[PDB]
């Protein structure tokens, strides 16, 4: 499973702390979309992909919740 | 509700029975061997 | 050594009731499309044609084309015992209505067809062969009770194997802990031995019930 | 497998940002309920002991009645204690 | 369109999951994406008590271990046995056509 | 129980239970979610229509995992997990009544 560890190094790094303007500008671009659009014109297959991306992101909040309480097998 | 459970089980048994009935492999094993035994030959005017 | 639990046989635990647990073998039926069959179709066809060849020695004229019913009864029993051992599925065979459907209508089919066709031979089946006069009447009365309640015990038999099988598995699971590796490994290995026993008995119980109905449809 | 293609530079920031938020909220909630668990378990234990002591007296009374019922059924002699 | 029989079935990873699901996340969260979502979902269901770890879970493990051992031990023999029967049917049908022409 | 009346053997060819034999409708995959309400309201919700839609989906799944020649154990494992997942949500009321953690 060395290749699994190799891919984990490639695409599970923490994000660049210098990206703070580059992520808020994307967020502001999404806010610019939020009151205007860019979701009523996106294909349902791609919209379902986008929602599962948010689902993949939001799962880390519960992963962090398990970390903050210690053991991940419930509340010990 | 024993009556509803009995009806579903019997309807399932009928549906499995029909699926078994068509579950088979047709074959075509009738070659032209019998055609080679039908050599029609003229009787000779002796 | 901790505790136990039961009651995995509630048909209406949710508003989508557990009658769908009986409609699961319809999925596993091998629907056939191509001329040359696929791998699981040929396996199912070879098994069923194998059973038809083995039952051909015990068919008889009165069950001239009733072997389809016997084989369908075999596949229904097998898919109601194999599917009853998977974890999050309620035990369908534990409900007596499934066992009522299994034994009662076919037994009434076989005993009424025997009575209409061969009435004297049906009564002679209630007596041991070559029974003298002083040995006659008590054997007749007990065998009358025997033949009346024999299929009822067949329904009990099909229920009791899966009830005892699932009670044993739930007992072994509930007396284990996730955190303890020693207890979990012992529990898992004990269930694997028990599942091998329970899978073996489930197939054999389906095989004997096919054999018993083939014998009792021959007469 | 397929060659790696880098994630968009907004999924990672949202992912790790939610990861950090879950950690601190996890720490905050766990500590809050740990105090709640400690205070609830103490009062639950005290009322359980009082309830168990009262249920022990009720069980002692019911068992003597059951033992009295058995001696009435069997017709054996009734001792002074039982 | 004439329905043509494919030779191999759909690609499948982790025993049963479709590969079309795994490749669906490649353009956004890469290869590690579906595994990350699956690991996070499994953690979330266990932690928030949605997945009840009752006695039947150990039976579910015991079936999974038995199924993996049974398939890996007898899968090659059964698949070859089925493919043998298919080949005999294919040989029988092609020999019928050649004998009829002859 | 018969072949659907929309099926034409002259144009399409032999019957295939995984292909929709009606008018060629645009599938929901390429709907840009602005036509989602129109697409959902256009497709009828008859018991006949949804039953035909299930069988056309079921035979599509057969065409992808069983009907090919080298069909492995993967469809029969997918069905077991699929039925176990579906039946766990049905029996969720009995399972969640016991649980393991008092607070969680
Ligand atoms: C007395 C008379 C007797 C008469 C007898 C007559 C003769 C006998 C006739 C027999 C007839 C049988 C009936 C017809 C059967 C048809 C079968 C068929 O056509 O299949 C062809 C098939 C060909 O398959 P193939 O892919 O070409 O080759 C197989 C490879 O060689 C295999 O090698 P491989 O390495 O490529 O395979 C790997 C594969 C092999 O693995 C397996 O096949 C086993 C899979 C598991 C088994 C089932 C368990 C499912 C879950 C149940 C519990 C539910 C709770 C949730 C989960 C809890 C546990 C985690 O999977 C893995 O091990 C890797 C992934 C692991 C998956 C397991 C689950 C992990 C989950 C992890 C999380 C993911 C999300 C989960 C969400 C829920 C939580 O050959 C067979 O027939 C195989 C089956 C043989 C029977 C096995 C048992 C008996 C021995
Ligand atoms: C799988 C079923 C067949 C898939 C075949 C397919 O996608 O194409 C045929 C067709 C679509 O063809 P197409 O639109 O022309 O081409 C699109 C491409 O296939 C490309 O498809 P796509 O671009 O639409 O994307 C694939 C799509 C496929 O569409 C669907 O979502 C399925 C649509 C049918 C709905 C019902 C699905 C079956 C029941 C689901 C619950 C049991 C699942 C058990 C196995 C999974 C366990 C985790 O899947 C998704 O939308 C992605 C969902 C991912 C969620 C989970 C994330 C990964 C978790 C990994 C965990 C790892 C842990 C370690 O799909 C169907 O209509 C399938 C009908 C199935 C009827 C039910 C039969 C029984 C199923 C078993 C019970």
């Amino acid at each position: 499973l060395a290749t699994f560890l190799k891919y984990a190094k490639v695409e599970l790094t923490p994000p660049g702390p210098a990206d703070v303007p580059k992520i808020q500008e994307g967020i502001q671009n999404l806010i610019h979309s939020a009151k205007t659009g860019k979701w009523k014109q996106v294909s349902v297959r791609e919209a379902w992909l986008n929602t599962l991306i948010v689902t993949e992101i939001a799962m880390w909040f519960f992963v962090g919740e398990c970390i903050g309480k210690g053991s991940v097998i419930g509340y010990r | 509700p024993w009556i509803m459970v009995f009806l579903v089980s019997m309807a399932l048994l009928w549906a499995i029975m029909t699926m078994v009935f068509f579950l088979y492999q047709p074959r075509s094993v009738s070659s032209a061997k019998g055609f080679s035994d039908r050599t029609v030959y003229l009787n000779w005017k002796w | 050594m901790m505790a136990s639990l039961f009651s995995v046989f509630d048909p209406t635990s949710s508003f989508l009731s557990n009658w769908l647990s009986m409609l699961i073998p319809l999925l596993f039926m091998v629907m056939s499309f191509w001329l040359i069959p696929s791998r699981p179709q040929f396996l199912a066809k070879s098994v069923l044609m194998g059973l038809n060849r083995e039952m051909s020695l015990l068919m008889g004229p009165a069950s001239f084309g009733a072997n389809i019913l016997v084989i369908a009864l075999f596949l229904f029993i097998l898919f109601n015992n194999f599917i009853g051992l998977f974890p999050y599925i309620f035990t369908a065979t534990s409900h007596l209505a499934v066992t009522l459907s299994l034994a009662v209508p076919l037994w009434i089919s076989f005993i009424l067809y025997t009575w209409i066709k061969e009435t004297t031979n049906a009564l002679a089946h209630l007596v041991p062969l070559g029974t003298p006069a002083p040995l006659m009447p008590f054997m007749v009365l007990m065998e009358i009770i025997s033949n009346m309640i024999r299929p009822i015990t067949l329904s009990v038999r099909l229920a009791a194997n899966m009830i005892a099988g699932h009670l044993l598995l739930t007992l072994l699971g509930a007396q284990g802990t996730l955190e303890n590796l020693y207890v979990t490994s012992i529990v898992v290995f004990s269930q694997i031995i028990l599942l091998m026993l329970e899978f073996s008995v489930a197939i054999i119980q389906s095989y004997v019930f096919m054999t018993l109905m083939t014998l009792y449809a021959s007469e | 497998f397929a060659p790696p293609v880098n994630v968009s530079p907004l999924i990672r920031a949202g992912r790790y940002g939610a990861l950090v938020v879950g950690i601190v909220y996890g720490s905050y909630r766990f500590g809050s309920l740990q105090k709640r668990e400690n205070e609830w378990r103490v009062e639950e234990a005290r009322r359980k002991v009082i309830r168990d002591a009262l249920n022990a007296e009720n069980k002692a009374k019911a068992t003597r009645e059951e033992m009295l019922y058995l001696a009435k059924e069997t017709g054996v002699k009734v001792p002074e204690n039982f | 369109p004439r329905p043509l029989r494919p030779v191999n079935p759909g690609k499948v990873r982790v025993g049963f999951v479709p590969e079309e699901w795994f490749t669906f996340f490649y353009n956004k969260t890469g290869v590690t994406g579906p595994y990350v979502l699956g690991a996070g979902a499994l953690t979330f269901l266990l932690s928030k008590e949605i997945y009840v770890v009752e006695h039947e879970f150990y039976t579910g493990v015991a079936i999974a271990i038995m199924g993996t051992y049974g398939v890996k031990k007898f899968g090659k023999q059964i698949a070859d046995y089925a493919d043998k029967g298919i080949g005999e049917i294919e040989q029988s049908f092609k020999e019928y056509q050649d004998s009829s022409k002859i | 129980g018969d072949y659907p009346a929309e099926y034409n053997p002259k144009v399409h060819g032999p019957y295939d239970p995984a292909r929709f034999y009606g008018k060629a409708d645009v599938p929901l995959g390429q709907v840009k979610l602005g036509e989602l309400s129109q697409w959902l309201g256009r497709r009828n919700k008859n018991p006949q229509a949804v039953a035909a839609a299930v069988s056309r989906g079921w035979w599509r799944w057969q065409h992808k995992y069983v009907l090919p020649r080298k069909g492995g154990i993967a469809p029969y494992i997918q069905l077991i997990v699929g039925c176990s997942i579906f039946f766990y949500a049905i029996n969720y009321g009995k399972m969640v009544a016991h649980r393991q953690r008092k607070y969680h």
